[PDB]
């Protein structure tokens, strides 16, 4: 039973990809960024950067460039995917429909070839005769860029140099040229060739191979004004031209080193350089003219512009704006000032797109306790760390539909109200004032009104009618005061404005030219409700007056006219629903029950007595639950007041429950500004709280966190944090920045004398690493626990150890040292965060390097390099060693369930143990025995077990039960086999939907979150057979019909890859791809399953339609 | 206010005036 | 640094070192160590051990672990390397050949194997069945190596003392259940300046292309097999050609060609006790590195791979294996010390770092485990190790 369901509920964020051009049209520029396999076009408007097209590439983009091929109107893309699937894309635009056509496509791979150690580069020449690519070493791939060459024939001319450092095509070369960085065992180098497609080999080149610093590590291509190259290593910048050799030292730029460069002025006179710090640079390349006609460079100079986000990528949009591209922490958009600040910076934000970054560990936690599962995670490193929270969801004060515009709608001016009393405000659009009117009264209050014509709002109140108003200045609309009532339990729409007030009530309709006396009958019971439902937007016109009998609540509907009940049909919920009102969806309006205790009840209204429909079950705060439509979309879905009020949205026939993304309201009137429909004025019962699949809260650290576990006892989330501190000579160490560790309301430092067993020197960048205790409401740092010097914190596991009723926080720190391949000493600390304080209760020093920890069965077991250990929390609170386990070569990651273990291996894959409790030791029970250079494991089942390569892939290992008693069953077979494209870092179990109603025989079993180093979040949930049979059928019909956006087969792309063994994929199922076969057109739907067979209501297997299979998607998608 | 940073390369004018 | 690597790995996620893996794992060398029950005696049919020659690991799934094992009596025995039954490991055995057996070479993805002999012959055994599928003849003198490459299961190419390289198509027919050579380069290693002037090692790089050295002749030669080399009576030309990078003047030859997993790297032991790594991509025909601190006295002196191609281990005359990190030639080697007599072949298992098979001069297969951590629970303390790695003087 190994069959699985991957699909990534957030998309990746990290940038890699990065160009700027006129890819879209001629005339607009664009910025095009590719996180991975997606590719993102934004267009720079007025407002800013516009969302354009977003294409998922079949492929890790590694090369994407721009370039304009002679008589081609627009920019032509080069993207190549990790997998070396080169094409050439090309933006068409059909009025409406947006499309991107792949112009020319092909593989580029050799089958021999060792790829090159400063990966993929790939150049296009500026006159676009050409495509440079360097895979492997001593080769260089040249694709000729005629038209005819649809297919990519590419060939490929050897060169001497193995070892290339970087190579960049020249400016103002008549012959293509290619100028270029190697490494040999007399140094670096730069060298020129001459690229001839004719000849298809290289010629001699410009100019000569002069010898460059010991660390050159990029080359830019200078426009043609200047010519020649920049060659830009640590501590020194060159400039080469011919006999022209400029060179510089400055002793800003050999702090660290320069990672990405971009071209401010087209005639190259600036340019922006990144750091690894973040810091960007601004480089000078001055010019002189010789008389006239040539000019030439006269020196260099670089400027710190200022400070940003570690950058992946500088591009100089436009108008002083510069996009920085972020790998390991959010991306920006900054502005170069022409003059500095206070701590004087060019470099100001304007804005930051959030990236999850390298999520190196996370947790889901309940924090709400409701149910519904958050994501908390350790994402960023280095400055740019932080521990985002991500969660799936969507005196004034006053009820009304004020139609101040008959035909305009939205509202304009309101009427502010105490508890008691009420004012009109004047919200004059934007600003309102505070001004008494001598005319009116103060001294009541107004729950619910309406305009209904001629702007004619009257005041209301419980003495009588009284108006001084501007736009009504009539009390035309009066409403009659038969006992002088309050407005409680009454509702009024735009047609008619009438409240429940006394008794002796008749129907109120005084309105001009016409008077309505629907209800006539004298009626002493108090309706809630007096009014009807419209359906779409037709007002006064109700196509039916049938609301039901709130005394009951039976399933058979009566019409108002007839006042007839009918047969009796008892419901579980006796206690009357709270508030029923009719919502209209997109084409979809229901009768919902909306019983706040529990025992919900929908319904489908048919014509005239409407018979009954289906009935769900969805579980409730317990607090009064009212029904409220509101009227801002296409789709005029209800708004639920529980303690978690669910905003149901429509599907084809199942309504999907989403969370409101607030704490909890009970009264609220939403406002349909269009503008902006999040923020809105709304109220609370006492304060003013103002109110998209995932919501991502970020908490800035400023330092890199490690390892994050909740502990609900305290209510605090333990994180494994690292400081990077500069050491000098004088004052021991410094900090960089005011960081979250030295910003702790309280702060102790680890004092341990077991560890007796060096001088750095005087700038060393030592860590220093730090347990955090952080609130889980103000996500405020409450406490800092250093450890000591030259000691990193791996694993943090917080749990309840033996017979004690304590909570700890227990540490896995070793020792390291420059000077040593891997650690010789290790701790293992239990804290106790009693009150404010981190109490240290055991050290237990161990010989080795702890990578990680789990309590197993009250026991704690840690991984101790090469060794799988237990330890016994015995009464006088000091781990004693249980067993041990030696046969591995590292356990970097252990998992566990009831008693088996899961052990991963830095060169060998899972290995799987189970404790016996009889004897007291571990037995391997089995063992995989493919090489698979293990990142993250998880345990699925008691037989499947989930494992993560570093090649950017999964695999499911089956322990074999129906094998003949013999060695045979200490073989785990690697069933399953994926490639996911993303280094996963971290595999936990839980899910971010609601928790409830998972018995219903879901299709999916299971529910597994794993976060990668890109910041994408997938899920893995196991597939029956049957299903999985028919996913795969609906796979490959999908992948018959779909066309890729680099025209890339879908299984080439998905198979299993290393640099060994190309296995195509088997037992894994791609939610994306399945996913996908919503946003296909009708049509095509009708093309895929044109001959499936399925099996819904029996084994007898119909042939299947496309809303059965729409059906089957929808379901499998609610999980994710 | 030198030439080390004014002057900075421009499309249009109004391309983020009003961002 | 490895701890270092292990740690950064999360944050800045893969990198690219050179070779087919992401840790250093130099450290890792001294923990290879061969058990008392690892030690295997290769016996002939009078009683007498007999030294083993010619041992490698199979490539056919699910048995990927099994290790076919040669001696001088024509003996080939498989053993089961991964089993820990504690006893007899050699799970087949039979006598391929009268005289001795030289190489061996396993179809790549299949249980079937190919002994070349003294007999002029080899000999294609299909070991699942275990029958003789047919005999390759047309060698005249003794066959030296056998070669598959890893991109075909049906072409596999002879090197033999009368100086060919033999290429046979297992798809051609056979009149008598002799296979039929497909082609033939005559006079492939011939010093113009008894004969001798043999080929010693044949080794496959594509489908189409072979690399091979001799024993005197001192080039190594790459052929285009596209090319008939049959209507050739006069003397073959290679498509590209090592010359000897070396200042000893003796008539120098290799005794072993080894190609890393992506093939662009070409290892050769020489018998002036030098390893040259040339590369077979670029334009570069001088040695890329040179390796040294062995002695390859004689011609049975063989190397191997790591799988992640970090990691050349070479056997020598001097008793003893010696490992080279590839990116560092400078640095001392590991010594596997343990055999009694020359170490003659080596085998890092291309499915398992851990493992590497040593077929020494002393009768002695040596199966070597990466065995980290030297404290444990009590049982076995020095009978219970044969071989250990210590770093070179
Ligand atoms: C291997 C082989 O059959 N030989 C050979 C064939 C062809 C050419 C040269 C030689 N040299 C040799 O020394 C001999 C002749 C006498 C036996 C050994």
């Amino acid at each position: 039973m190994s069959y699985n369901y991957v699909v990534t509920a957030q998309k990746p964020t990290a940038v890699n990809g990065c160009v700027t051009g006129h890819f879209t049209s001629a005339e607009d520029l664009n910025l095009l960024i590719a996180k991975n396999t997606r590719l993102e076009i934004y267009v720079v408007t007025a407002e800013g950067l516009r969302p354009v097209k977003e294409v998922g590439m079949y492929g890790k983009i590694a090369v994407m460039e721009l370039f304009r091929p002679k008589g081609e109107s627009k920019d032509l893309l080069f993207i190549l995917t990790a997998k070396y699937n080169a094409c050439i894309l090309e933006y068409k635009q059909s009025g409406e429909s947006i499309d991107i056509i792949t112009r020319a496509h092909g593989n580029v791979q050799d089958r021999i070839g060792r790829p090159s150690e400063t990966g993929i580069i790939g150049i296009i020449d500026p006159e676009c005769r050409m495509i440079g690519l360097r895979l492997y070493d001593g080769l260089f791939k040249v694709i000729p860029l005629d038209r005819d060459n649809k297919e990519l024939k590419a060939f490929n001319i050897r060169l001497e140099e193995l070892h290339v450092i970087d190579v960049k095509f020249l400016y103002g070369c008549q012959a293509p040229t290619i100028c270029f960085v190697y490494q040999d065992p007399q140094g670096r180098h730069v060298k020129t060739y001459e690229v001839s497609l004719r000849e298809k080999e290289f010629n001699k080149g410009p100019w000569k191979q002069e010898n460059v610093e010991a660390e050159a590590s990029m080359v830019i291509a200078v426009p043609e004004p200047f010519g020649g190259a920049i060659i830009i290593g640590q501590e020194s910048i060159t400039y080469h031209n011919g006999d022209k050799y400029l060179a510089i030292a400055p002793p800003i730029i050999k702090q660290s080193t320069i990672v990405c460069h971009n071209r401010v002025d087209p005639n190259g006179s600036r340019y922006l350089l990144g750091d690894m710090e973040g810091r960007l640079f601004m480089l000078l390349l001055e010019k002189e003219e010789q008389m006239d006609g040539t000019v030439t460079l006269k020196d260099l100079r670089v400027e710190l512009l200022g400070e940003t986000s570690i950058a992946e990528c500088l591009t100089y949009l436009d108008n002083g704006v510069v996009f920085v591209g972020s790998r390991l922490g959010d991306s920006q958009l900054v502005k170069l000032n022409v003059d500095s600040n206070e701590q004087g910076s060019y470099v100001v934000a304007m804005e930051t797109f959030t990236n999850l970054g390298p999520i190196v560990d996370m947790c889901v936690v309940d924090l709400e306790r409701q149910g519904q599962g958050q994501l908390v995670t350790c994402s960023g490193a280095f400055k740019e760390g932080s521990l985002r929270i991500i969660r799936n969801g969507i005196g004034i004060k006053g009820l009304w539909p004020l139609r101040s515009d008959p035909n305009r709608e939205t509202d304009d001016t309101l009427v502010l109200s105490f508890v008691g009393q009420t004012r009109v405000l004047m919200l004059n659009g934007e600003e309102v004032e505070e001004t008494e009117l001598m005319g009116f009264v103060d001294d009541q209050q107004t729950f619910f009104c309406g305009n209904v014509a001629h702007q004619q709002l009257i005041q209301i109140t419980s003495a009588s009618v009284r108006l001084v108003s501007q736009e009504p200045k009539a009390l035309v609309s009066e409403w009659k005061e038969p006992q002088a009532k309050n407005i409680s339990v009454a509702s009024c729409n735009s047609s008619q404005v009438v409240v429940a007030v006394g008794r002796a009530l008749y129907y109120l309709q005084i309105h001009p030219q016409e008077l309505r006396q629907i209800s006539h009958t004298e009626m002493e019971h108090e309706v809630a409700c007096l009014d009807i439902t419209p359906l779409g937007d037709s007002n006064g016109l109700s196509p039916l007056c049938a609301i039901g009998l709130w005394t009951d609540i039976s399933a058979r509907i009566l019409k108002l006219p007839s006042f007839e009940l009918l047969h009796k049909e008892m419901l579980g919920g006796e206690i009357i629903p709270r508030s029923i009102l009719m919502t209209t969806f997109e084409s979809s309006h229901y009768l919902l029950c909306a019983l706040g205790d529990g025992a919900l009840f929908y319904f489908g209204l048919n014509i005239e007595t409407g018979l009954l429909s289906d009935r769900k079950k969805v579980t409730l705060g317990t607090q009064p639950t009212v029904l409220r439509t509101f009227r801002s979309l296409s789709t005029t879905n209800v708004f639920a007041c529980s303690d978690r009020p669910t905003v149901i949205y429509s599907s084809n026939h199942k309504l999907v429950f989403s969370n409101v993304n607030l704490k909890e309201v009970n009264y609220m009137c939403p406002l349909n500004s269009d503008g902006y429909p999040d923020s809105l004025a709304l109220a609370n019962n006492s304060t003013l709280t103002i109110g998209q699949k995932l919501h991502i809260r970020t908490v800035p650290l400023y330092e890199s966190p490690r390892k994050i576990c909740y502990q609900e006892v305290s209510q605090c989330f333990g994180v494994l944090s690292s400081r990077i501190e500069v050491q000098d000579t004088s004052g021991g160490t410094t900090a960089l920045r005011p960081s979250a560790s030295t910003q702790a309301l309280s702060s102790s430092v680890s004092s341990s004398k077991l560890f007796s067993s060096h001088e750095t020197s005087f700038g060393e960048e030592v860590e220093v690493h730090n347990l955090l205790i952080i609130d889980q409401h103000t996500f405020e740092v409450l406490h800092a626990h250093q450890f000591l010097q030259n000691e990193y914190a791996l694993s943090l596991v917080s749990c309840k150890l033996g017979k004690d009723p304590n909570t700890y926080f227990i540490v896995g720190t070793a020792m390291v040292y420059p000077e040593e391949a891997e650690p010789k000493q290790g701790r293992i600390v239990v804290f106790q965060y009693s009150d404010g304080k981190l109490q240290t209760v055991a050290e237990k020093e161990v010989k080795g390097a702890v990578y990680s920890m789990v309590e197993f069965n009250g026991k704690l077991l840690a991984s101790i390099n090469s060794t799988v250990r237990l330890y016994e929390w015995t009464t006088e609170k000091e781990l004693r060693t249980e067993c041990n386990h030696y046969n591995n070569i590292m356990a970097l990651y252990l998992k566990t369930k009831g008693d088996f273990i899961l052990v991963g291996d830095l060169m060998r894959s899972v290995l799987l143990l189970a404790y016996k409790p009889m004897e007291g030791n571990f037995e391997e029970i089995a063992r995989d025995f493919n090489p698979n250079w293990m990142s993250a494991v998880e345990i699925l089942d008691d037989d499947n077990f989930l494992g993560a390569e570093n090649a950017f892939n999964l695999f499911v290992c089956q322990k074999d039960s129906a094998a003949t008693t013999d060695e045979e069953r200490q073989h785990l077979q690697e069933v399953g086999l994926f490639h996911l494209g993303e280094f996963v870092n971290v595999f936990c179990h839980g899910s971010l939907v609601m928790q409830n109603l998972g018995e219903t025989s879901t299709p999916t079993q299971g529910s597994v979150l794993f976060g990668t180093v890109n910041g994408m979040i997938g899920l893995v949930t196991s597939l029956s057979e049957s299903w999985y049979n028919l996913l795969l059928d609906m796979q490959n019909r999908l992948n018959k019909v779909i066309k890729s956006v680099g025209k890339i087969e879908h299984s080439f792309w998905r198979s299993f890859h290393t640099e060994r063994k190309t296995e195509p994929a088997t037992g894994f199922i791609d939610g994306d791809l399945i996913e996908s076969f919503l946003d296909i057109s009708r049509p095509k739907m009708q093309e895929v399953v044109a001959n499936l067979q399925y099996d819904d209501g029996s084994g007898m297997k119909r042939e299947a339609t496309a809303d059965d299979l729409i059906k089957v998607v929808e379901e499998l998608t609610r999980i994710h | 206010m030198a030439d080390f940073l004014k002057g900075l390369p421009v499309y249009n004018k109004s391309n983020f005036s009003r961002f | 640094m490895l701890f270092n690597s292990v740690l950064r790995q999360p944050q800045l996620g893969v990198l690219r070192n050179g070779w087919s893996s992401q840790y250093p794992l130099q450290s890792l060398l001294t923990g290879y160590q061969c058990s008392g029950n690892d030690e295997h005696t290769s016996y002939g049919e009078t009683g007498v051990p007999v030294p083993p020659f010619g041992c490698t690991f199979s490539s056919a799934p699910n048995m990927e672990h099994v290790l076919a094992v040669a001696n001088e009596e024509g003996f080939v025995r498989l053993y089961n390397t991964e089993s820990q039954s504690f006893r007899k490991k050699c799970f087949k055995e039979w006598m391929a050949h009268w005289n001795a057996v030289f190489d061996l070479a396993w179809v790549p993805g299949e249980l079937k194997l190919v002994t070349a002999a003294g007999d002029q012959t080899a000999k294609f055994w299909d070991v699942k069945a275990g029958e003789l599928i047919g005999t390759c003849k047309g060698h005249q003198c003794s066959l030296k190596s056998v070669a598959f490459s890893k991109f075909e299961k049906a072409v596999f190419c002879t090197g033999g003392r009368d100086g060919n390289i033999m290429v046979w198509d297992t798809r051609c027919n056979k009149k008598d259940g002799f296979y039929r050579q497909v082609n033939q380069i005559s006079g492939a290693h011939n010093t113009s300046d008894d004969f001798q002037q043999s080929v010693t090692v044949v080794l496959f790089q594509d489908e189409n292309t072979l690399v091979s050295a001799g024993a005197v002749d001192g080039i190594i030669k790459v052929w285009d097999l596209r090319k008939n080399y049959t209507a050739y009576r006069q003397e073959p030309i290679a498509s590209k050609s090592f010359l000897y990078p070396g200042s000893s003047t003796r008539k120098l030859g290799y005794s072993s060609l080894i190609l890393d997993s992506t093939g662009s790297t070409l290892f050769a032991n020489c018998t002036d006790d030098n390893i040259y790594m040339f590369n077979m991509t670029g334009l570069k025909t001088s040695p890329v590195a040179i390796f040294n601190g062995h002695q390859n006295s004689t011609f049975y002196v063989k190397s191997s791979l790591s799988p992640d191609d970090q990691f050349l281990v070479s056997g020598s005359s001097d008793e003893a294996a010696y490992i080279w990190k590839v990116s560092t030639p400078w640095q001392p080697p590991t010594v596997l010390l343990g055999h009694s007599q020359e170490v003659t072949s080596v085998c890092w298992c291309p499915s398992d770092f851990t493992k590497i098979a040593t077929c020494s001069d002393d009768n002695t297969l040596k199966i070597w485990r990466l065995n980290r951590g030297l404290e444990e629970k009590p049982g076995g303390d020095k009978l219970s190790t044969v071989g250990w790695a210590s770093q070179k003087k």
